[PDB]
DNA sequence: GTGCGGA
DNA sequence: TGCTAAGCGCACCTAATTTCCTGACGGCAATCCGCAC
């Protein structure tokens, strides 16, 4: 008999995806032909428009407000915008890189071996190939498309095309067949009779000749300097590897309360997106609670309660015994 | 029964570690030869007999994730903190601590004696590189793995090789005044960390990662290095890695 | 004064009172160390450090926390909450001095100020002279834990920071030339959470660089040398049967291109893409022949030495009199 | 049942403006012609005529004062100035980057609606394509002009042209049909029956030969000179000195029966010409956003004008607690 | 579910 | 499809002085704390 999850476990990415590098184009030019694409240096003149107290308002209300920013655009002969990242897949038992028990090793090796006998990782899968199809990797640069293209590369197969305009952010397709042939071979990835998987994402968007693209903004604490700053990936724009995978695992719509918000949130451990202030799942319905209700007291959870425990593992993370001293 | 020499060529690591407490740059020493062992351990249970006892670290390109400001300094940035386990788990804006990270262009010359060691050996360690990282950091591509023979089959790059000498012999009165000082006189040296030092007695403890083991706490030394180029380099010896384990010190050195 | 001091940090005799009575139920919480680690995440249950007073070698070959100079230990709790000795302990007073200085002499200097503001000096000063040594005892998963090889098996080490290290990096840099950088991401409150002296004091502190070269650091300029140049004409439905160029007026069309794409871009030897056979292997298939049509030659309709994809697209194959036309053409 | 603001309230620009890139060109062959327009460096020689306290005048004033700056001049041979940018119109129902309560969402969602359903985002939409007709983006280049003519162009249908010397600044047209006709389809791009709009616009300023053209100054921080904006190798102008002289549209402030012109839209009603903030107190975007959502009150329509005229514009506006 | 405690 | 083999490419001397290098206003709001009660 087990009674607390071990003292240490951890676990690790399954699905590792690299940063992005930006490039402009033209659409009748677009398989021949592509430029690079920089960051430049904006100041601005404003006005002090933030809410003040009363007191500070009658001194401040007509000064000036100089600021520093950064900002990116497409130049005056080139209309469209290319972006080439990849994703690497890896087995899922073969991701626990701690483990001091040797029974809950045993227990959890069981557990994942009945997920892979029913549903061997084809509904995660095929959710996870319809977040590449959809083009949710792009986050204001999908307002204001007309064509959005999304072409996936396997070892040295270039699959057919998608029209990432003809898909709903709020519904998940289960009947394209390039999508489950990508799905099939993710699956087989994740349930082991494979042992790695290398996928080439390239995307066509066009927005207009000189419009805004908008790059992933840094985190930095400077003193003297305050100000936007932008990703610069070896001299050009570009993207974080994060940005992109927090968009890939938007799949959870198995929440309690989906009948009343009808979108799909990212899978986290307690249902805290950033969106919304409120947890989504914070007590009953959370990973713990589960995790200890499938292996520590043998019980079998109704299906979708193990789809986010196995995509909270596809996840990964410290999973442990709350630290005693 | 039999010895030679692998190269695992122009390999891109993105998000590698870069933070030992005095330094921030190039990641410690004890992450490469660990990135070795695991590859050793991992070829071993394949049922190929192998033993990799030297590495040898060339570079080719570097980028710290951040900016250079006007004035010639360096601002790191780090990536959004997310949920972290503890007593604030469940609020959505958690905390932050100290944090670097590198991009790096590598090649690495290692040194093999097992049984057989052609290129079957060369195919087993490229299906099996693909599921690995190099310090906290993913491999996303590389371009050729092949044996080597003399030092003329080598790329180009520049090496990374000890200089205790350069330390031992300065200033005084303390040893960080001795590292201020030869980094001072001679401008192309860098701080490196080269392993650790015990600071209590072996036992066993509870918390541990595998309770069937041997403990000891430990903290990082360091030490001094230098660059020199491919192609005024006099040995393949000069230029290799290895363990090295007294009672009480845990090394990596250069003989 | 230590007079107006304990006041500053809060009637105007009960505050007096709260600040000795609070500090009193505290003293026993303190620790001495050398090493902490909340230093590294603070979230790690409890008082785990060490206290290294050991030798110097001085010729070693390696720096550690004793062959260093540290010149000031530093007093560690587990909560904030009992952090009023680290404070009592920083006040300076008249002379310059601090409370530390006077407390291991016992100046008078002090012995009057205290006793006119509490009953109860002797208890204290015996508890700031004689402290406790933090001892490591337990492991967390939030301390780092890694793998050495020893002697064919392997020894579990826990890695501990040291807090005396990096206070004494920072001041001998503050005065210096060498390359440095200044971390900037720990806060007050975060600061006083991991409980030492030293972090609170210190919490941007100055650390050494160490990189790479300078000519070995990425631009954009060693990233287009790595990409390949592919034509603007897809042949398969181009004046051309079967991949041979049959309109002499087309020609011109071949030296265009090729004067368009890749005409200000020299790139050396080392810094061009093979020319593998498989490629002309894979061109030819398109179209069968199982040879070469002798008489005719592969043309990659852009230079693969003035940058250009040794790929099935930047190739068209043309007569050898057509083609000593177009290596004149574009060498000149 | 709402009580205060939500802690993280954040819109997006709905009117996205690109820069602007200047031509030089003849006026009869203004259809086939254009030439690039460069920025040149100068150096001028000056008399110390700042005021000075009454010392130092003594002594600095017969003094030499060497100064650098910069230029931007038309050819001998060229009379016409050629500026050209572009628009893009995104919805206002989807422009809303970040809100951490979903019951405000459904209250300013509602309210859009209601708005979408009295009037159709047609007034302030009119406003905005009768400030590209009468050329505000022109600012110091419109003083002094023969001719002035701007054209419209969405999608591969050229509308007709605009005499821009005989609208009023002061004043709105509203019988113009090619406005009506531009500012409808801007309108059902803002209601939501269209997913966006791309507008490219292009003016001729005939000023005559060598004469100086006025492009826009970069801001400067530490201890300086003139610099010019540079926009691929020729002269320009920013997207904010464009899109300030596009929300020009405000006329719905107390005090507009004593000063009768348009101010551009602020959240306190700052006019940095005339020095009077014009929207201080109860008038001021906060108090009447506090005064729609949180305690459902029916205003007059220039509030709602005004309202959604900032939530065209963009922010943050957010609350501590 | 609170409030403490420093630099 | 071939287009040369050999040698060498100065010694002197210098590169100016004066006067000065702007006055204004301002440089964001949000968040990033464990622990004992």
């Amino acid at each position: 008999t087990l009674k607390s999850r071990p003292e240490n476990l951890s676990f690790a990415r399954c699905l590792n995806t690299t940063e992005a590098k930006f490039w402009q184009t033209d659409f009748l030019k677009r398989h021949t032909f592509k430029l690079p694409l920089l960051i430049t240096d904006k100041a601005v003149l404003a006005s002090k428009g933030h809410e003040m107290p009363p007191d500070k308002l009658e001194k401040e209300i007509m000064d000036p407000n100089p600021q520093k920013s950064q900002s990116c655009t497409l130049s005056t002969e080139c209309d469209t915008l290319r972006i080439d990242f990849g994703i690497k897949v890896l087995p899922v038992k073969e991701s626990m890189y701690s483990c001091s028990d040797y029974n809950y090793r045993t227990a959890i090796y069981q557990k994942i071996d009945e997920y892979i006998a029913e549903d061997g990782f084809l509904t995660l899968a095929k959710r996870y190939v319809n977040n590449i199809a959809n083009a949710r990797f792009l986050w204001r640069n999908r307002k204001g498309a007309e064509i959005i293209e999304t072409i996936v590369t396997i070892e040295d197969k270039e699959y057919p095309s998608f029209n990432s305009k003809s898909f709903n952010l709020d519904t998940f397709v289960e009947d394209n067949a390039t999508i489950n042939e990508i799905a099939q071979q993710i699956a087989d990835t994740f349930a082991g009779k494979r042992e790695y998987l290398n996928i080439y994402v390239t995307c066509f968007v066009k927005i207009g000749c000189a419009m805004e693209v908008y790059p992933s903004q840094e985190m930095t604490f400077d003193d003297d300097d305050k100000g936007k700053k932008l990703f610069k990936f070896e001299g050009s724009a570009g993207m974080h590897s994060q940005k992109i995978n927090n968009a890939l695992r938007t799949i959870d719509t198995w929440y309690p309360d989906y009948t009343t918000y009808e979108f799909p949130i990212p899978v986290e451990n307690y249902g805290a997106a950033r969106s919304i202030g409120i947890p989504f799942r914070p007590d009953t319905k959370s990973f713990y609670k589960l995790i200890d209700r499938m292996i520590l007291k043998n019980e079998d959870l109704p299906i979708e309660d193990k789809h986010y425990v196995m995509a909270i593992l596809i996840r990964g993370g410290m999973f442990s015994k709350k630290q005693e001293k | 029964m039999m010895k030679g020499y692998i190269l695992l060529e122009k390999v891109n690591i993105e998000n590698a570690n870069a933070f030992n407490n005095i330094i921030v740059g190039i990641p410690a020493i004890t992450s490469f030869l660990g990135f070795a062992r695991a590859l050793e351990r991992k070829l071993n249970a394949k049922e190929i007999a192998i033993r990799i006892n030297g590495v040898g670290l060339e570079f080719h390109e570097y980028e710290l994730k951040g900016y250079k400001n006007k004035r010639g300094q360096y601002v790191t940035s780090c990536p959004l903190p997310g949920s972290i386990p503890g007593q604030n788990e469940k609020k959505l804006d958690a905390h932050i601590m100290n944090q670097a990270y590198i991009d790096l262009n590598m090649s690495f010359l290692l040194e093999v004696e097992g049984p057989h060691v052609d290129m079957s050996t060369c195919k087993s360690i490229k299906s099996t590189m693909e599921t690995l990282r190099i310090a906290g950091g993913i491999i996303r591509n590389y371009k050729k793995i092949r044996l080597i023979d003399t030092l003329a089959d080598i790329p180009y790059g520049y090496f990374l090789t000890l200089r205790q000498d350069n330390l031992n012999d300065a200033a005084g009165d303390d040893m960080l005044d001795k590292m201020i000082h030869a980094l001072q006189q001679e401008d192309t040296l860098v701080p490196i960390a080269v392993g650790f030092k015990a600071l209590s007695e072996v036992g066993h403890v509870e918390g541990q990662r595998d309770p069937e083991k041997d403990h000891c706490f430990v903290e990082s030394i360091f030490s001094l290095g230098g660059f020199e180029c491919s192609k005024i380099l006099e040995d393949i010896n000069s230029c290799l890695w290895r363990y090295k384990t007294e009672e009480g010190l845990y090394l990596c050195t250069i003989i | 004064m230590l007079r107006n001091k304990i006041l500053a940090a809060i009637p105007e005799e009960q505050k007096i009172n709260k600040y000795i009575e609070g500090l009193f139920q505290s003293i026993d919480k303190n620790h001495l160390a050398t090493h902490v680690a909340k230093f590294t995440e603070t979230n790690s249950p409890g008082n785990i450090g060490a206290y290294d007073i050991l030798s110097s070698d001085m010729n070693c070959g390696y720096l550690d926390t004793a062959n260093a100079g540290w010149k000031e230990p530093d007093i560690v709790t587990n909560d904030a909450k009992y952090k009023r000795p680290q404070g009592f302990v920083a006040m300076e007073m008249s002379d310059g001095r601090t409370v530390m200085e006077h407390l291991q002499e016992d100046s008078a200097e002090l012995r009057h100020e205290m006793e006119e503001l509490t009953d109860k000096y002797d208890e204290i000063r015996d508890g700031i002279l004689n402290m406790p040594s933090m001892q490591p005892y337990r492991t967390n998963q939030f301390i780092k834990q890694v793998f050495f090889p020893v002697g064919g098996s392997y020894h579990l080490l826990s890695i501990l920071p040291s807090t005396v290290l990096n206070y004494e990096v920072s001041d001998r840099l503050y005065r210096s030339k060498i390359p440095k950088i200044r971390l900037r991401l720990l806060s007050s409150n975060a600061a006083s959470t991991t409980g030492s002296r030293l972090v609170s004091k210190n919490k941007w502190p100055l650390v050494f660089q160490a990189l790479p070269p300078k000519f070995l650091e990425k631009n954009l300029a060693k990233a287009l040398d790595k990409e390949y140049l592919l034509p603007d004409i897809n042949i398969d439905e181009l004046g051309v049967d079967n991949g041979c160029l049959i309109d002499e007026a087309l020609l011109p069309l071949i030296i265009d291109e090729g004067k368009r794409k890749g005409e200000g871009n020299y790139r050396p030897r080392h810094l061009r893409d093979e020319r593998k056979e498989e490629t002309v292997q894979a061109f030819l298939d398109k179209y069968g022949y199982c040879n070469i049509p002798v008489g005719y030659e592969v043309h990659h309709i852009v230079p693969l030495s003035q940058g250009g994809a040794d790929s099935i697209k930047n190739m068209i194959m043309l007569s050898i009199e057509h083609h000593e036309r177009v290596t004149e053409a574009h060498a000149s």
